[PDB]
């Protein structure tokens, strides 16, 4: 045998990525995942390099970032790096559930139910790192993500004082802050490699949605290469982001440090959530508000379930294309009135985007499955 | 024939899993207070005229 | 079989009670320390705050408000429909002297800070989600639950109040 | 599902009820015991 | 488990190929390539483009209408005195 | 009655929209693989097996190309074979008996 083969360790990377069979026609739709690593790695390094400098502490946090940015060498482009990869963090991560929604890649159950617990844990790890700076922003956004369990009943006070260690938000929350912002990217790692040898049982997927085994082509050189030249071109984007226009998605309220007294006249979070802030503006009830919150993403884990099509992929069903890109227009819409102040126009089309969120995902798609079926007589 | 205390207490009680575990959180209800009562009872007594609870 | 499984039982019982105790001292590691508890009182002198004016103090390490209400505000605020409210009080069962009302400045809803002299009612706006309050700091609109919260008090001169 | 609907499903959960209700018990006590709930130990003699 | 040796069963099928020295990487891209790109956008257009249409004239219009809300209006004042 | 020429007419239409005609592919070809359409499979003729894997090979190429058929070899909707449905009833219908024996 070739050492390739000698050995537990040599044999499960080569079963993972040397002779891996593959499908030769996968689009570049599957390449975010791969980009998704690397972005993980990226945060990590750039994380533990940041660490040995911050302070996690009320009356010096806002200092520390300024004495990393001004006297640290080059300490500004690792905070600008960092700051600017969380974000292509999450464009690869939207992307990434996007293909699997249009490709009927949900199918592979285990592999999609560890995809939703990864988008938890990277959302959670994401609002985590933003408070840290202690900025104006930071603090209004730590208050009310920790009120969120005062809608709990019988139990809910009590856990927000329990999370805050005194009677309100201050110097023992934001050590909690960063103690758990250490640890999650690693639990995410972990279940990271869990997720990939689900994943490896089965095989990928592909853009017909028939079964591709007369067809394997090995990993190595073929995506390799492939996935080589997709870092290549991420690596360009987030450079000229980071050097050549890093302001554009920066929010001036939060180089203002944190004042217990005031909330600022107008409010908004980091772009990747406006979506959820839209969604949790649109309910007048407070426990409905928080229920809608959560069930906006907890919605993923019954697609399997409402599924009624013969076949598995959207390549071939055109009514259904249809609805997807309507969805995807809504999400869109929901990210635009997050951005608005909360004034009659933008509360009544938030309203309506919410309402045709769940319904298109819970009752349309399915009612067209059947159609499409008996369009194709069976 | 015989009925004795140990095949009474299998029969009854340990036979099936569910009530055998019944048994155990009933058993550590009271196990805690009694046991508790106890050893600050020998505390407390070990030490009397030293302990503020009663120079107060 | 009686015999072998009770002393199983024994054990279990045991290292349940083990188990508890550990468990619980390091959970009530994560509660208040004993430095953070403090609670003192403060006393506020009103002859600083003109008319019409809302004041803001750090208290308990929360805002404070204290509004000196002008005459058509207590005139205004008397007539509204107890029926059309969702935490229903009258004016005079928050206020001691009518031209003062004290808040602690805190919303309901999730915990941003009111803006006075804002919104539709003349009271307070709240920028986070959108909730309206009254000059009696009940609310009128949007998301939130409850009124704002009137803390104890007692004045002590004409010109000084006490907040404990 | 519509399959579950018949005799035999009706004969096999009657078999298992009395095994959860004394499940559900265990697990009632247990978290009373565990969080010193009042309201549940308060009536214990 | 999943092994290039015993993944499916095929008879009677021929396959040809060259080697990539022996042949262009980029062969016919103005002949062939540019009609392939220009049909295969035609063929999804309608399916993906007037949905984005319509998102445009929403937002355009609640635009619109929000910044017409903070404009006085004269009969706030010259209706009755 | 003309209703038929009618939902014949929309059935067309949807079919020519669906596309994988343009890449010599039947419909029976487009089925995902679940339990009862691996069982059918196993139970067919060596010739129709044979024809269905090189069929759906070339499908398979031609969209690592980004190309297809010319137009003179689409599938027609007029002269389309259903060769898989008849095992797939019979595999369903024999499922369908264990299930009701398993209730009584
Ligand atoms: C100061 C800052 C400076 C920044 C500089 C940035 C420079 C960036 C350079 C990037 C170069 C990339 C080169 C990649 C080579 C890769 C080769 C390869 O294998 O590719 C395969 C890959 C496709 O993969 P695939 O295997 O075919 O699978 C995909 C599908 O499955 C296939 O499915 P299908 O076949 O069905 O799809 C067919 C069709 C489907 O067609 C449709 O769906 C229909 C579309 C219709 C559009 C019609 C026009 C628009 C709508 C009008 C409608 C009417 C409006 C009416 C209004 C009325 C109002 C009243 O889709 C296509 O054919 C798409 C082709 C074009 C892709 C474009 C990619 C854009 C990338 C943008 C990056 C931006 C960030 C840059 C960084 C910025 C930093 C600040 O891509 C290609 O084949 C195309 C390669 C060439 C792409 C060039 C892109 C250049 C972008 C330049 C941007 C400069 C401006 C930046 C602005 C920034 C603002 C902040
Ligand atoms: C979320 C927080 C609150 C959670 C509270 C939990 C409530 C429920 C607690 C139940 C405890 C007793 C369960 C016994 C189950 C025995 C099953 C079994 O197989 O037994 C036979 C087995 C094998 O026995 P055997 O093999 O000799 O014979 C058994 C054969 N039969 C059944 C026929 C007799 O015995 C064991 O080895 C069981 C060991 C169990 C050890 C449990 C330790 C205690 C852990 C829980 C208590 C601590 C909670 C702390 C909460 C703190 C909150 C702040
Ligand atoms: C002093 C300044 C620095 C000097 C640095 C000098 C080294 C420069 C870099 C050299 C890189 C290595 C090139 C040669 C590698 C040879 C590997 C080899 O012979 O093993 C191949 C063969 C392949 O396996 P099979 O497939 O089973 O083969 C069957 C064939 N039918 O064996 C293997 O499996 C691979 C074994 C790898 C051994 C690698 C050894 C590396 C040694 C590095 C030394 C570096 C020293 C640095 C010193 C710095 C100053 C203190
Ligand atoms: C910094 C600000 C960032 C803002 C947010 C950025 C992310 C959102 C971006 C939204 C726009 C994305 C446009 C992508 C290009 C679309 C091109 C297109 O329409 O091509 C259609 C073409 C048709 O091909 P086939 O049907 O396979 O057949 C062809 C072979 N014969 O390709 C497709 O349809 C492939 C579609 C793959 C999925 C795309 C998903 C895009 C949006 C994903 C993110 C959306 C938000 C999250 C959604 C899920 C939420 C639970
Ligand atoms: C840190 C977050 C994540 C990482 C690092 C990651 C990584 C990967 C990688 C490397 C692949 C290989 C195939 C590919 O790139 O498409 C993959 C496939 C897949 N991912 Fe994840 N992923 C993440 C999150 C998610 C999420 C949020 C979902 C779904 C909600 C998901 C669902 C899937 C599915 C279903 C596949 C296989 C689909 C197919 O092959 O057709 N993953 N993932
Ligand atoms: C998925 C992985 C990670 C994500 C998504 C993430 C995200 C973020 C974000 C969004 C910020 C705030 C950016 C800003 O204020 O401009 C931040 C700050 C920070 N993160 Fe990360 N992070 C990750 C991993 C890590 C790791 C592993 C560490 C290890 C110590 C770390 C340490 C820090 C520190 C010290 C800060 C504060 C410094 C600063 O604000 O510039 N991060 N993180
Ligand atoms: O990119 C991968 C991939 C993997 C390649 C190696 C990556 C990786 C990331 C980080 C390190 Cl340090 C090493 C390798 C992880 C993703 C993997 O397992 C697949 O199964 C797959 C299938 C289709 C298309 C792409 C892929
Ligand atoms: O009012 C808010 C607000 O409502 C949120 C929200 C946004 C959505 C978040 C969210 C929670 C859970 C999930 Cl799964 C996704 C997003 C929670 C915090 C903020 O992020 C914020 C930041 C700064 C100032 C004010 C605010
Ligand atoms: S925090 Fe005031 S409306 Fe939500």
């Amino acid at each position: 045998t070739p050492m390739r083969k000698s050995n537990p360790i040599m044999k499960m990377i080569n079963h993972s990525l040397i002779d891996l069979p593959t499908p030769s026609n996968i689009s570049m739709w599957w390449n975010f995942g791969s980009l998704l690593a690397f972005c993980l790695i990226l945060q990590i390094i750039t994380g533990l390099f940041l660490a040995m400098h911050y302070s996690p502490d009320t009356s010096s946090a806002f200092s520390s970032i300024a004495h990393i940015t001004r006297d640290v060498n080059h300490g500004w482009i690792i905070r600008y790096l960092h700051a600017n990869g969380a974000s292509m963090f999450f464009i690869c991560l939207f992307l990434h559930v996007g293909r699997g929604l249009y490709y009927g890649s949900f199918l592979l159950l285990k592999t999609w139910n560890t995809g939703i617990m990864l988008l938890f844990l990277t959302m959670a790890t994401a609002f985590m790192g933003y408070v840290l700076p202690w900025g104006q922003m930071s603090f209004w956004g730590a208050t009310v993500i920790t009120n969120l369990l005062s809608a709990i009943p019988y139990i809910g006070t009590d856990l927000v004082q329990w999370i805050w260690g005194g009677y309100s938000i201050g110097n023992p929350t934001l050590s909690r802050f960063f103690t758990l912002h250490f640890i999650l990217p690693f639990i995410i790692t972990a279940l990271t490699m869990v997720h990939l040898l689900f994943l490896h049982e089965t095989g990928s997927n592909n853009p017909c949605g028939i079964s591709s085994d007369s067809d394997k082509i090995p990993f190595h050189p073929y995506y390799t290469i492939k996935d080589i030249l997709g870092l290549v071109l991420l690596l360009f984007i987030l450079t000229t982001l980071t050097l050549l226009s890093p302001n554009l998605l920066n929010d001036p309220d939060n180089y203002i440090p944190a004042d217990p007294l005031n909330t600022p006249p107008h409010i908004k979070p980091e772009w990747y959530f406006l979506f959820a802030y839209a969604i949790l503006r649109s309910v007048p009830n407070k426990l409905g508000g928080v229920l809608a919150l959560f069930l906006s993403i907890l919605i993923l884990s019954i697609i399997p379930t409402l599924h009624n099509s013969k076949q598995q992929s959207m390549m071939f069903r055109p009514l259904s294309q249809f609805l997807f890109w309507f969805l995807i227009t809504t999400l869109l819409t929901l990210t635009w009135i997050g951005s608005q102040p909360v004034s009659q126009p933008f509360i009544f089309i938030g309203q309506l985007a919410s309402t045709m969120y769940f319904t298109t995902v819970l009752i349309l798609m399915p009612l067209t499955s059947l159609i499409e079926n008996n369009l194709l007589k069976w | 024939a015989a009925v004795a205390f140990t095949s009474k207490l299998y029969s009854l009680l340990f036979r099936r899993t569910s009530t055998f575990a019944l048994t155990i959180v009933v058993g550590v209800l009271f196990f805690e207070r009694a046991f508790d009562q106890g050893a600050d009872a020998i505390y407390d007594h070990i030490n009397e005229g030293k302990l503020w609870k009663h120079i107060k | 079989k009686g015999f072998s499984y009770l002393v199983t039982a024994v054990t279990t019982v045991g290292v349940a009670y083990a188990a508890k105790n550990v468990v619980t001292q390091f959970i009530s590691s994560m509660s208040a320390s004993a430095d953070v508890l403090a609670m003192a009182k403060i006393e506020i002198n009103l002859s600083d705050i003109p008319e019409g004016k809302n004041m803001a103090f750090k208290w308990r390490g929360k805002p404070l408000f204290v509004r000196h209400r002008t005459q058509k505000e207590i005139e205004q605020e008397a007539a509204v429909e107890l029926s059309q409210l969702r935490d229903p009080q009258h004016d005079l069962d928050r206020v001691k002297k009518p031209e003062w009302v004290i808040l602690i400045g805190v919303c309901t809803h999730l915990g941003c800070v009111p803006i006075a002299n804002a919104g539709d009612f003349g009271g307070y706006y709240c920028p986070c989600h959108g909730s309206h309050y009254d000059a009696s700091g009940r609310i009128r609109l949007g998301p939130a639950p409850l009124n704002l919260e009137v803390p104890p008090y007692e004045f002590t001169r004409d010109d000084m109040v006490v907040v404990g | 599902m519509t399959r579950f609907l018949g005799p035999r499903y009706r004969q096999l959960v009657k078999n298992w009820i009395p095994t959860a209700y004394t499940w559900g018990a265990v697990g009632t006590l247990g978290l009373a015991w565990a969080a010193d709930w009042r309201l549940i130990l308060d009536w214990v003699p | 488990g999943r092994e290039f040796g015993n993944l499916t069963r095929i008879r009677h099928v021929i396959s040809y190929s060259l080697s990539p020295l022996e042949q262009r990487a980029l062969p016919h891209v103005l002949s062939k390539g540019v009609p392939n790109m220009l049909r295969r956008v035609r063929e999804s257009f309608f399916r993906v483009v007037p949905q984005f249409v319509v998102f445009y004239l929403l937002y355009t219009w609640g635009t619109e209408e929000f910044e017409k809300s903070k404009r006085k209006n004269p009969a706030a004042y010259e209706n009755d005195k | 009655s003309a209703s038929g020429k009618w939902l014949d007419g929309i059935r067309k239409w949807y079919y020519n929209a669906a596309g994988f005609n343009k890449l010599g592919l039947l419909r029976d070809d487009t089925m995902y693989e679940d339990e009862d359409v691996k069982e059918a499979i196993r139970r067919l003729p060596d010739n129709l097996y044979n024809d269905r894997m090189f069929r759906i090979k070339r499908a398979l190429d031609l969209n690592l190309k980004h190309q297809i058929l010319p137009k003179e070899q689409w599938t027609k909707y007029e002269e389309e074979n259903f060769y898989l449905e008849p095992y797939l009833k019979e595999v369903i219908r024999e499922r369908k008996e264990r299930e009701e024996w398993a209730k009584k």
